[PDB]
């Protein structure tokens, strides 16, 4: 009623809706390296009147905590202010961890008021998540009804099968470098429709030492020898 | 309409409001009211229909006293109307307590517009039937006139009219020439507008509640003295 | 036809439906008549029996000592109303010791009825009152519709097949202001003896009356009461 | 069903309730246009007076949010002026909770939030009104903003809003695109000729309201009507 | 409320034939200070009804406030009818009840003069919610000292007339001014009549001195 | 085209023959100038045919008092200024044909080529063409 | 501490000592008690700090607010109502006496006083503070009618000057606001600058 | 008309939608449970095995509730997690209020007590999940539960609660002996028995998740068994069948 609802006999018509929705159309890769993870996304403004140093698609929730989201960018704001407010009381009540990955996958559970409490209509973006404060990274994903899946490599957008295709394909693997990154831009390519630059894709990278949403220069010195 | 027309919270396929569409409705088939700008204050004017002689003397008469120096002529929906001029009562003196002096013409109704905007944004509540003008005077900032619909906002008006003949009304209103007319001469076009107006053409006989504001009052919005504006409806007569 | 199913809802044609059933409530009710005059309020009602071996019901119900109201229609929120005035003037009485003016508190009662034509899931009070009072401006009749739209009258009535005896007060209104007591009474009980069938016809047990004056406080006068106005009754059914 | 009448989504996975709420924008008639330039931001809607008994002092449709934010509404006008009253009231607020001035940046996205939460349940509806808001921003330069009854909050340089607001876009990609900056007089030109362009009545220098904010000059200086004149006259030379 | 700081002092009235006279001084007293010499604490409640305090001006600045906007708003409504003086001293009596009643109590001892319906009505009302109504009245330490003139010229007339009553009223005051510290030599006298409530402005009363030289 | 709002019939009728009196032979641009203005006013007023008027005028000023760059710019801002009204600016062109035929000189050409960019900002088909074929030719 | 506002022709002159004082060590010497409640509307605070500072920063969101919904300046007296409702409502728990004073159109210049309790009164001068019950009788003996702008400032600068050094609670220097239509003006007076009045007592 | 949800019955007097959610469990996730001496130990089938994940949760359907017991969903993860969290803290709960760990048939209850609350009053979703719980106390020793999201709980010593636990249970009853059963033997009639309701022969040891709780001196140890130990289990029971089939 005032919750995530609409379940009928065996089925959950209202989530599957849902994900229909966030089928979305940015693509929104994500990749789990040994050194660290690395999330990358498309951003296709629609002609050259919007900015892109004005809005962003990967969001520090915190420390070394970084976001990147699909479809509902309005419903991922929200649901992005509501985990930077739910890890900064984790960090205030248990003060003083660095809680990053010791604390990705507790912001991952406490993704709960993401969708089991739905809000009447459920949300409708699914959105991975990075951290390495434990001597080792995690990339997680939360979907507008489900909870925290611990992928390795993935993708979510419009032709997120194909793309996830690609990944296990190029061997997302394991003894990869911090520089999948790479493999991240690659696998975007196959899911991006133009000449990609720098301002076009944007991409964070959670590694031990932090998280850092990777500036247009960096962005496009490795879109540079692709 | 058919599916999209059943609770404010609907918006239509082309993205409108049925709900306050049709309340615009009720405003358009209650009787008319007028109210004027002077030069120097506020003349409000309003036929009421005596559906029966079994009435007392004018009564629930569409002029209201929102405060001191504001007057609200109303039409409608009457009960909503009252309670709506109720409300504005209560936004005065709670502005009046507040920050003192007397509310400005302009924020009361603006507050009262987006107290009203409230009651058609959501779906258990319905948006309220009816439209009214606020006007009041002030030697400071002379004499101002809102119209509020159903619905919308204020508006500015020099002249308004609204309920059951808006266009018959303003036509004769553009006609007349403000802005340079005493309130007084005023008083007596505003009666002849609503005369001109039908009245028994194919309804009862109609009353004549005529509202005052401005400097010849000193502000202090009252009902013109009925016994000394006959004579002004004799002339609206003629 | 949808658009009539809740008070909230509003017709596309207008004004809303549910509204205009409530007034049925009214219509479909024990006929009451209630006339002022220059110094009395009178209220006839017809006290509806519902077999003879039980009481003809109450009506004219009494608020406090200077005014005293009429029901027609919903029985049910209309013991709620009565209890509503009843302490709206009790509070008047308690704050500045004097009588709550009735228009006054025929304003209190249409805002207090507003709310429910406009909130969800509140059904309109559909009761017919007829409120007659004694305040420093001589008597006062006032009608109460569901609709919340109250107004004042010279003489009103309600109820059903109350439109024969709203005609015989308006032909006769002209000569209601310079009455005896017992004559605007007994033109009360003509107005409503030319309500019901020429069949039915007035008893000291079918009948009721509240009478409020500059002196007399509202009194609620009945088949012995009643019987002294009764006489003269001039009896064409 | 239902799926087009409550916020809900879609079986094909759309939310439809918002997508026509975007319609009703385009309802009511009426377009405005926002150009930032190299220093400065002006912006400038149409003034769709229809007879002269209105007040042209108040029909507007740009406001001051704050002391250095100005906006313009385009849509229903009473939503329009609610959610002026809602970005005034964050302005202040956050003016209250943190010492120095909102950014414009965050006004936009405290609006956006609350359409958002507005998107979001059922019990209320979204307001349909988008709203252009735009200021000067210390180591930003001018700034312009929209935030729509979605909650997605961007848009830049040249953004555009109403019935006609795809040919003003076109046209202001076009001179966007054209790598030439605009200084405190060819934004103005810019705007206007846009506008213009995209309803062609050569716009006597009284049926447009265009709001402006330099840098040198903070403030939203609502232009005059000398000014919008002396504005025409230059760029019709 | 709880610690008054600005205190009014005393204030008095008496009802003659046909109307009343209520007079009080325009000090401010800060405890010992007079800090504001240049402030009125009476009060048009309506046409036909004053009002004036005595304690604290906040307090009475509060009342006076609510008193008028609920005035306004009666006469809004133009019932024709209107709140006579005897319920406006029944409302201001359930008003300083309730607040001490929740023990907040509204540190203004209040007098209430009208004239209605032909006959004049002269109220009063304390902090502690006790009220009443005499044909002369006064506050403080008005009610020790003005007071018993009031009581002795009234014993012998039970009836006034409007020209004696102020000369009494200013009489009383001059005393007032002689023999009380918080006193000042500049009262407001304010008449209700049928024709209205019309205030003087800042009268002033002259002192004698004369026995200043019985000093030795 | 637009409903006129303001005339000033009366006020060209009694000014413009003193205007033309005190600029006899065109010393005075003040003159110029406040004629401007009164046209402007009927403009806003949306008036035809006293712009017209005020247009014929000040060519024929032009005409008397013989100066010939004075007036290549003074059309230039009476075409330019906002386009104004075309059945005055068509007339001005019409009465322009008239005079420029007449008068041989060298720079008639550079009169001829003037009014032709003031034509051919378009407006060809409608508000008279034959001025500019006429011109045309006569360049010829 | 000490504070003052004095009314003139077309304009305000406000004088405030820059000490805070918290039991007898000085907290603040060079306190700003001149906050300006808007832009043509000033505020001099007394008594609890923190109480004032919070009463003037919530009066000031008010008045923002509300001059921003009317697109015109607030009137000084609407001020003083805020600061009125906001002390009486609350001052069984805030100890606060505040001067409020400024220039509008509709008036012109005005002065307000809100001392503990909540009270409002329209004054043409103005005096509160710990200091300020010393200078009573100057500032009443010596106060004109009709003082243009320099006469007042000097007039107030003298008070004030007086205050402080016969105060132990009051003293630093003195800031000086005068407020009127062209725009308000603060100036500080310091150190030889202060108009002394030297108590040279013969041996 | 305002939607309302459907907490009512049926004209011939059922909860249906309570039945649709309950025969949905056995749609989706496969657990079973099966009590022996001396340890009792749960069975879980790992439904999606994608090779792009990474195990570090250490437990999709297994979830540790308390120190004496540990409970294995078989429902919708949104409502598991959430009710999980709820168990873990009606057990802390106990614990705190009577220091002493709470009885495993109390904590079941409580759990039953709140899904009948969800599918009693309100216009709120039944909690569409069951659950499996192996306990161990003072009182009883070694309990195993199985909670349907009805509410109407069972004390069990062998079953199953995922998709072909008809198969399962059938399995369980032809090839359970109770007394003789203990730890290792149970743990072969486990792997057994989901080598036969999970169709592909040789089942991957990651395929497979299993816990046992065991009572050491005076501690219940829960552990949950890895990989290398799951398929050495697998090697033996491969063992088993090779020789049972081949002697004949």
């Amino acid at each position: 009623f005032s919750l995530t609802t609409f379940s009928p006999s065996g089925k959950l018509v209202q989530i599957e809706y849902a994900l229909a929705a966030v089928a979305g159309g940015a693509p929104s890769v994500g990749i789990k390296a040994a050194n660290g993870v690395v999330l990358a996304t498309e951003k296709k403004q629609k002609s050259i009147l919007y900015d892109e140093r004005s809005v962003h698609k990967v969001e520090p929730i915190t420390k070394h905590i970084g976001l990147v989201y699909s479809g509902m960018g309005p419903d991922y704001r929200v649901l992005v202010h509501r985990a930077r407010k739910l890890a900064q009381q984790y960090y205030l009540v248990y003060q003083e961890p660095i809680p990053t990955a010791q604390l990705v996958q507790r912001v991952a559970s406490v993704m709960q008021e993401y969708t089991q409490s739905g809000g009447v209509r459920p949300f409708g973006v699914s959105l991975l998540i990075c951290g390495w404060n434990e001597g080792r990274p995690y990339l997680f994903q939360s979907d507008p009804s489900g909870a925290y899946f611990a992928w390795k490599a993935t993708a979510m957008g419009k032709n997120y099968v194909n793309g996830k295709t690609f990944l296990e394909k190029r061997y997302n693997e394991d003894l990869e470098l911090e520089d999948a990154i790479h493999t991240a831009i690659l696998t975007l390519k196959e899911s991006f429709e133009g000449q990609m630059t720098e301002d076009n894709i944007e991409v964070g990278i959670c590694n031990e030492a932090g998280f850092r949403r990777l500036t247009p220069t960096e962005v496009k010195d490795y879109l540079a020898a692709i | 309409g058919t599916g999209y027309d059943l609770s404010a919270s609907t918006f239509s396929p082309d993205g409108r409001v049925f709900q306050v569409e049709y309340a615009m409705k009720a405003v358009e088939n209650s009787s008319t009211a007028i109210g004027i700008r002077c030069k120097d204050g506020v003349v409000f004017g309003v036929e009421k229909l005596v559906l029966s002689k079994l009435y007392e003397e004018g009564s629930n008469k569409r002029l209201f006293n929102v405060d001191r120096h504001v007057g609200m002529a109303v039409a409608g929906l009457l009960a909503d109307a009252r309670s709506l001029a109720d409300i504005a009562r209560e936004e005065a003196s709670n502005f009046r307590s507040n920050f003192g002096y007397n509310i400005p013409l302009k924020h009361l109704a603006d507050r009262v517009a987006m107290y009203v905007h409230a009651y058609t944004l959501y779906s258990a509540v319905r948006p309220f039937g009816c439209s009214f003008m606020l006007g009041s005077y002030s030697v400071n900032d002379g004499a101002q006139l809102y119209m509020i619909d159903p619905s919308g906002v204020s508006y500015g008006y020099w002249g308004c009219a609204i309920g059951k003949a808006r266009q018959a009304a303003k036509t004769e209103i553009e006609k007349l020439q403000m802005k340079e007319m005493t309130c007084r001469d005023i008083v007596k076009e505003v009666a002849k507008i609503i005369y001109i107006v039908h009245d028994e053409v194919k309804d009862k006989a109609f009353e004549l509640e005529l509202s005052w504001v401005g400097e010849l009052t000193n502000g202090r919005h009252e009902i013109v003295p009925k016994d000394i504006r006959e004579e002004a409806e004799k002339y609206a007569k003629e | 036809n949808q658009y009539d199913n809740d008070v909230t809802v509003w017709s596309p044609q207008g004004r809303i439906h549910q509204i205009e059933y409530a007034m049925e409530a009214v219509k479909q009710g024990s006929a009451t008549v209630g006339l002022k005059s220059k110094t009395h309020a009178v209220l006839v009602a017809l006290k509806r029996a519902q077999s003879e071996l039980a009481a003809h019901q109450k009506k004219i119900l009494h608020v406090d000592n200077h005014i005293g109201i009429s029901i027609a229609g919903l029985t049910a929120d209309a013991r709620l109303l009565c209890n509503f005035m009843r302490q709206e003037c009790l509070d008047s009485r308690f704050v500045f010791d004097r009588p709550l003016p009735v228009s006054r508190l025929v304003s209190l009662i249409g805002s207090k009825t507003q709310i429910p034509t406009q909130r969800y899931g509140r059904r309109p009070y559909g009761v017919g009152l007829l409120i007659a009072g004694y305040d420093d401006m001589g008597p006062h009749i006032f009608q109460t519709c569901p609709s919340a739209n109250y107004f004042d009258c010279r003489a009103m009535s309600i109820g059903a097949r109350s439109q024969s005896a709203r005609t015989y007060l308006e032909r006769h209104m002209s000569e209601f202001m310079e009455c005896n007591l017992n004559e605007l009474v007994k033109h009360g009980l003509r107005a409503l003896r030319e309500t019901l069938p020429a069949e039915q016809d007035l008893t000291t047990k079918n009948v009721s009356i509240g009478i409020v004056g500059k002196d007399l406080e509202f009194t609620i006068y009945d088949d012995d009461d009643v019987s002294p106005f009764l006489e003269g009754l001039e009896e064409r059914p | 069903g239902f799926d087009r009448h409550i916020t809900i989504f879609s079986p094909e996975g759309r939310l439809y309730q918002v997508e026509y709420a975007f319609k009703a924008i385009n309802q009511g008639g009426l377009t405005s246009v926002a150009v930032r330039g190299k220093d400065c931001a002006v912006i400038v809607t149409q003034k769709k007076v229809p007879d002269k008994l209105l007040d042209s002092s108040t029909v507007t449709h740009l406001f001051k949010i704050t002391e250095n934010i100005g906006c313009v509404m385009t849509g229903m006008t009473a939503d329009s002026r609610s959610q002026v009253q809602r970005a005034r009231y964050e302005a202040a607020n956050w003016k209250y909770k943190y010492g120095y001035e909102i950014p414009v940046d965050m006004l936009c996205k405290r609006i956006a939030d609350i359409s958002q939460v507005y998107t979001q349940n059922a019990e209320m509806r979204p307001l349909g009104c988008c709203m252009i808001l735009i200021g000067i921003d210390e180591e930003q330069g001018p700034q312009v903003y929209k935030c729509d009854p979605a909650g997605y909050y961007c848009g830049f340089k040249a953004t555009a809003a109403g019935v006609k607001q795809t040919e003003s876009t076109s046209f202001l990609e076009k001179k966007v695109k054209k790598k030439f900056d605009w200084t405190f007089e060819q934004t103005v030109e810019t705007a206007i000729t846009c506008l213009s362009t995209v309803l062609s009545i050569d716009f006597k220098p009284s049926e447009i309201e265009v709001g402006v904010v330099t840098v040198e000059n903070p403030k939203f200086r609502i232009l005059t009507e000398a000014e919008i004149d002396a504005h025409l006259v230059a760029l019709a030379e | 409320t709880q610690n008054p700081m600005v205190t009014g002092t005393s204030v008095l009235g008496v009802k003659f034939e046909g109307g009343v006279v209520i007079a009080a001084d325009m000090l401010g007293s800060y405890g010992s200070l007079a800090r504001f010499r240049n402030i009125s604490r009476i009060m048009r409640v309506n046409n036909s009804t004053m009002l004036g305090a005595s304690g604290d001006y906040a307090d009475f600045q509060y009342l006076k406030q609510v008193l008028g906007q609920m005035v306004i708003d009666e006469e809004l409504l133009g019932d024709g009818h209107s709140y006579s003086p005897r319920a406006i001293h029944s409302w201001l009596t359930r008003a300083m009840y309730s607040r001490r009643s929740k023990m907040n109590p509204l540190w203004n001892t209040m007098v209430i003069g009208g004239y209605a319906d032909g006959e004049s009505f002269l109220g009063y009302v304390d902090m502690l919610g006790v009220a009443y109504e005499a044909p002369s009245l006064a506050t403080g330490y008005g009610a020790y000292l003005a007071q018993p003139l009031l009581r002795e010229v009234l014993e012998k007339q039970p009836v006034l007339s409007q020209t004696e009553a102020r000369d009494l009223v200013e009489r009383c005051m001059r005393v007032l001014y002689y023999r009380d510290a918080r006193s000042y030599n500049r009262f407001q006298i304010a008449t209700v009549t049928e024709k209205g409530v019309e205030i003087e402005g800042p009268l002033s009363t002259e002192t004698n001195w004369d026995i200043a030289h019985m000093i030795s | 085209i637009v409903k006129m709002e303001v005339d000033y019939s009366a006020t060209v009728d009694q000014r413009l023959p003193e205007c033309a009196k005190l600029a006899k032979e065109g010393r005075l641009q003040e003159v110029i100038e406040t004629l401007l203005s009164l046209e402007k006013q009927t403009r806003t007023a949306s008036d035809m045919v006293s712009t017209s008027r005020i247009l014929v005028a000040v060519v024929k000023m032009c005409y008397e008092a013989k100066e010939w760059d004075l007036l290549n710019e003074n059309i230039m801002l009476l075409s330019k200024r906002r386009s104004q009204l075309k059945q005055a600016v068509a007339k001005m062109v019409q009465q322009c044909c008239t005079y420029v035929e007449e008068i041989t000189d060298l720079p008639i050409k550079l009169r001829l080529i003037d009014t032709l960019r003031m034509v051919t900002e378009g407006k060809i088909y409608v508000e008279i063409e034959r001025a500019r074929l006429t011109k045309t030719l006569a360049t010829i | 501490t000490t504070i003052m506002a004095v009314q003139f022709d077309g304009g305000v002159v406000l004088g405030a000592d820059s000490r805070t004082t918290t039991g007898s060590y000085i907290a603040n010497r060079v306190t700003d008690k001149l906050t300006p409640i808007h832009d043509r509307i000033f505020c001099c605070r007394s008594g609890s700090a923190a109480d004032t500072q919070a009463v003037a920063d919530a009066v000031t969101y008010q008045l923002g607010f509300h001059s921003i919904e009317l697109n015109e300046p607030p009137l000084v007296h609407t001020a003083a109502s805020l600061f009125k409702e906001m002390c009486y409502r609350y001052r069984e728990d805030l100890m606060a006496g505040i001067i409020i004073a400024g220039w509008d159109p509709q008036e012109g210049g005005q002065v307000y006083s809100v001392p503990m309790g909540g009270m409002m009164v329209r004054q043409s001068f103005a005096i509160g503070g710990s200091g300020s019950s010393y200078i009573y009788g100057y500032v009443d003996a010596t106060y004109r009618e009709g003082m243009t702008k320099e006469e007042c400032l000097q007039f107030t600068a003298n008070a004030l000057a007086l205050a402080m050094e016969r105060d132990g609670s009051s003293g630093g220097v003195i800031r000086l606001a005068a407020i009127a239509e062209s725009g308000v003006e603060r100036q500080v007076l310091l150190g030889d600058q202060i108009p002394k009045f030297a108590v040279a007592t013969l041996p | 008309r305002y939607d309302s949800r459907t907490t009512i019955f049926s004209p011939e007097g059922r909860l249906y939608q309570v039945e649709y959610a309950m025969e949905a469990i056995g749609h989706a996730g496969t657990c079973l449970g099966i009590l022996a001496n001396d340890g009792v130990l749960l069975a879980a089938e790992r439904r999606n095995i994608h090779k792009l994940l990474d195990e570090v949760f250490f437990s999709e359907k297994i979830y540790k509730l308390n120190e004496d017991m540990a409970c294995s969903v078989a429902g919708i993860t949104s409502d598991a997690n959430v009710l999980t969290n709820e168990l873990r803290l009606i057990a802390q709960r106990y614990l705190l209020q009577y220091q002493e760990p709470i009885p495993c048939e109390q904590l079941v209850t409580a759990l039953c007590d709140i899904k009948q609350a969800y599918t009693q009053f309100g216009g709120k979703r039944p909690f569409g999940v069951s659950l499996l719980y192996i306990g161990w106390d003072k009182h009883y020793g070694f309990q195993l539960y199985q909670s349907d999201p009805s509410g109407n709980y069972g004390g069990w010593k062998a079953t199953c609660i995922g998709n072909n636990s008809a198969a399962a249970v059938s399995m369980l009853k032809q090839d359970y002996k109770e007394g003789e059963m203990t730890l290792k033997s149970a743990l072969a009639l486990a792997i057994k028995v989901l080598n036969k309701t999970m169709d592909v022969s040789k089942l991957s040891a990651e395929k497979v998740e299993i816990a046992t709780l065991t009572r050491e001196n005076g501690k219940t140890v829960i552990r949950v068994l890895k990989q290398k130990e799951v398929e050495q289990l697998i090697k033996k029971h491969e063992e088993e069948e090779a020789k049972a089939e081949r002697e004949k």
